[PDB]
DNA sequence: ATCAATATTTTGACTGATAGTGACCTGTTCGTTGCAACAAATTGATAAGCAATGCTTTTTTAGAATTCCAACTTATTGTAAAAAAGCAGGCTTCAACGG
């Protein structure tokens, strides 16, 4: 070219210039066009050097004790711009999209921009159990799930023919979400005065009918029809009908003398609505809940309950007053295997054996 | 036009400028000419005006809503003067 | 992991002159920079150097 | 890892027996044959047991090995494991009846052990760790090593087959022991 | 969680002296800067040095 | 087994982008500078603000509730080969009604 080298650039990346100003402007390798970034020197050069985390301009890469395979291809990071619109095609719900969508962007800034059949396993388990030390164990098995099913859709594409992050493990999460005994029950229900009227209402008839938030907050008042609750739940989509006829004694709580309570204070077109007669989300139900627990002032051992572990006072409530085919029904669940992981007490309370 | 009405209609003319700079400057400024005020010393914007301290002298003042004698001090009082460009574009009448 | 200036000269294909080691880091031939902590700079565990011409 | 002590050991004896039982060759050398000639040598000598762990965990190191970069493939996982089925026979109402009587000879903690380890059917583990503290208003808390579950026993239990008690049994340990 | 000043200099890169710790805190070089509590000072967890000086 | 032709083996010409400095143009900022605008100074008849302080009305005020934004932590659920029917887009002929 006319300028090859020269005793401006001899203190410059690559990319990046400069002027006859002393400022300094970033080539672009689409266009030939710049931009001005900074006036000083250590600057606009450690700024035009993490774009150039891609000089592929020459150099090559080995680490401490390894092998070779390799030959050409293409980028990758554009891969995780094409297996977003596969996803998009699969028919999924409104929000497991947005759940995938927000493990690919850690993906993004968790890998370095480089081919498929470049990224090692040892590389995926640097960034995996970088995750694991910061205590997110949850966290990394779904980036690995995820981060999996994007090379298994890739290799079905002609573009890599093996899938290292098969070869590593996935962390084994715990679950450390403290239950919610009936005693601690009272405890928060007494400390909800200072919190709205919906939230004391949707908070017993979140036990009494052990349904889901979400449904909680989706129940009309035409949805009761000869004394039945027809509840159709959006995660799973199983369909129930609750008597109005139930009752906890071990709160000293009626199905229907709560349902009528929320005809009167709270009015509207929903079981449970807000002081201007609308209906509310589903997040900030159990974000109000929380005010009352932090406010009560006990404590816990590990991580402190939710509204959602209300569903689960409320099954072991169900199990000792009737039966346990009755808290099974009822909580829109199936199977024969969560029945018993959601009885345990998991380090709270002792297993009390009677002669029985 | 208020102190508020004054920072709206100066906001939407300067787009280039965020909405919120705006405001705290305004109230910067009118602040700043109130300290100055106080200070003694005088203001003085070609185009706009100026703000003087006119002296006052101590009198005997009285009550006009009952009639008692109340004792006033000197103190001064801020004075504004309208510039020549601010008298004749606001003066609709020749 | 972060190491020292002395440290990291003993983890490199040859090790040099402690002079010559500073002198790198004036001259911003590591990706990326040691960024001086009090009055010693400190390397990145993956902190490599690069070296330019003309 | 960050498991129990007892159990990192019981591997390191898996990994000791691998090392007197393949050479000291470059991983991506090893056959797949070999690996079945030492495996079936284990199982051959009857203890057939013993090698399905030492497989199962000469197959992790390998997998372990691949995260690092080290191979690309685990000729373990080619492999089989042995169906082995337990032989340890089961005990009766009449046998423990003759053992007991037989334990005569022996000292006067492990009649006391026998009857409690029955009456509570607890794991000798936690029978060892049980302290006079742990029983409390007519219970008894037992914290499980194994497996970490709380539980706690009535001492109002009695087995009706061999003629024991729970409390006439405790307290016989109050005055013997001690 | 708060750290003393011996604690967070012996979690540091380069465990440095009790003194020269102290002279940080006067020049502003932590970021965030300690808290006031008793007689001695104390640092946040993710309180680390900085450089306040562009040359 | 050796001629014989075409795809094969490195160099050179082709054509506009790649490369990096430099000139072009002028916003934008700062120092020199000119000038309309501001201030002092009169004199005297007429118009507007003035002292205090509780009650009432108008404008600014500091949060705080509410809801989308967001990086994390949980809760459930779970299909593919293998056949063999079940529908409509348009050209194709027999079968019934009208002359």
């Amino acid at each position: 070219m006319g300028r090859r080298r020269s005793h401006e650039r001899r203190d410059l990346p690559p990319n990046l210039y400069i002027r006859n100003n002393g400022y300094y402007c970033y080539r672009d390798p689409r266009t030939g066009k710049e931009f001005g970034l900074g006036r000083d020197r250590r600057i606009a050069i450690t700024e035009a050097i993490q774009a150039n985390i891609e000089l592929f301009s020459g150099h090559k890469h080995k680490p401490l004790t390894a092998r070779i395979n390799s030959d050409n291809s293409v980028t990758l990071h554009s891969w995780l711009d094409r297996y977003e619109k596969i996803l998009a095609s699969r028919g999924i719900k409104q929000k497991t999209l947005i759940n995938y969508m927000s493990k690919i962007k850690a993906i993004r800034r968790g890998l370095p921009d480089a081919p498929l059949e470049d990224i090692t396993t040892k590389e995926i388990a640097a960034m995996l159990n970088g995750y694991i030390d910061e205590g997110k164990a949850a966290s990394a098995k779904l980036i690995r799930s995820t981060l999996s099913d994007a090379f298994r859709e890739a290799i079905a594409e002609g573009h890599i023919t093996t899938n290292h992050v098969a070869a590593t493990r996935a962390a084994k999460s715990e679950v450390r979400r403290s239950r919610l005994t009936a005693d601690e029950y009272l405890k928060i229900y007494q400390a909800a005065e200072s919190s709205p009227c919906w939230l004391r209402l949707a908070m017993e008839l979140a036990v009494v009918t052990g349904q889901r938030v979400g449904d909680l907050c989706e129940m009309k008042w035409s949805d009761i029809v000869d004394g039945y609750l027809y509840v159709e739940q959006s995660k799973t989509g199983v369909k129930i009908a609750i008597p109005t006829a139930l009752h906890i004694d071990a709160l000293g709580i009626s199905m229907k003398e709560t349902l009528d309570k929320c005809k009167e204070i709270l009015g509207g077109e929903t079981i449970i609505a807000s002081t201007r007669r609308e209906p509310l989300s589903s997040g900030t139900v159990s974000r109000y809940f929380m005010r009352a627990r932090k406010a009560s002032g006990l404590s816990f051992e590990g991580d402190p309950p939710t509204f959602h572990e209300l569903r689960s006072l409320s099954a072991r409530l169900y199990e000792k007053q009737i039966s346990d085919k009755f808290a099974q029904h009822l909580l829109g669940h199936k199977s024969d295997t969560m029945a018993s992981q959601y009885r345990d007490d998991r380090g709270r309370e002792w297993d009390k054996i009677e002669i029985k | 036009m208020t102190k508020s009405e004054l920072i709206e209609r100066l906001a939407t003319q300067q787009s280039h400028i965020p909405a919120k700079t705006v405001e705290d400057a305004v109230k910067e400024m009118l602040e700043h000419m109130a300290s100055t005020l106080a200070q003694g010393e005088r203001i003085e914007i070609r185009g706009f005006g100026s703000f003087s301290l006119h002296y006052r002298a101590p009198r005997t003042g009285r009550n006009p809503k009952t009639g008692d004698k109340v004792e006033l001090e000197g103190k001064y009082v801020p004075h504004f003067k309208p510039g020549k460009e601010l008298r004749d574009r606001a003066n609709i009448y020749g | 992991m972060y190491l020292t200036l002395q440290e990291w000269n003993a983890r490199q294909r040859r090790p040099r002159s402690l002079e010559t080691v500073r002198r790198w880091v004036r001259e911003s031939r590591i990706f990326p920079p040691p960024v001086k902590d009090g009055r010693e700079y400190l390397f990145h565990e993956s902190a490599v150097k690069v070296d330019l011409n003309r």
